[PDB]
């Protein structure tokens, strides 16, 4: 029905202070700029069909 | 009736860049201001314009 009417985002969870948080939030952001997380999209967002 | 003359940014047809036969146009003149604005969070469009 139209469009969407509130904006917001996906994202991983971790608890506080694990170390991770910091290595994995870089490996998303260079998957932007490089292009394959775009490009995975029509893998599993493929066509409409109709 | 006749199609809507579809509204401004957040409309239907851009967000989902997808598309092949919408109105295909992002034109959005080459290395103009607006080309940097195209670049500051989503991707989604700067990859069809
Ligand atoms: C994570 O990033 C830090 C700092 O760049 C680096 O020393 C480390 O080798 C990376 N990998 C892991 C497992 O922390």
């Amino acid at each position: 029905t139209g469009e969407l009417f509130f904006r917001s985002g996906f994202g991983i969870g971790m608890r506080k202070d694990s170390p991770w948080k910091q290595n994995v939030s870089l490996s998303i952001l260079k998957s932007h700029e490089n292009g394959f997380m775009e490009d995975l999209d029509k893998t599993w967002v493929r066509y409409q069909e109709c | 009736q006749y199609i809507d003359t579809v509204s401004g940014l957040s409309d239907k047809k851009f967000q989902r860049p997808q598309d092949q036969y919408p109105p295909f146009r992002f034109g959005t003149v080459p290395n103009g201001s607006t080309e940097r604005n195209i670049r500051s969070n989503y991707r989604d469009m700067h990859t069809h314009m």
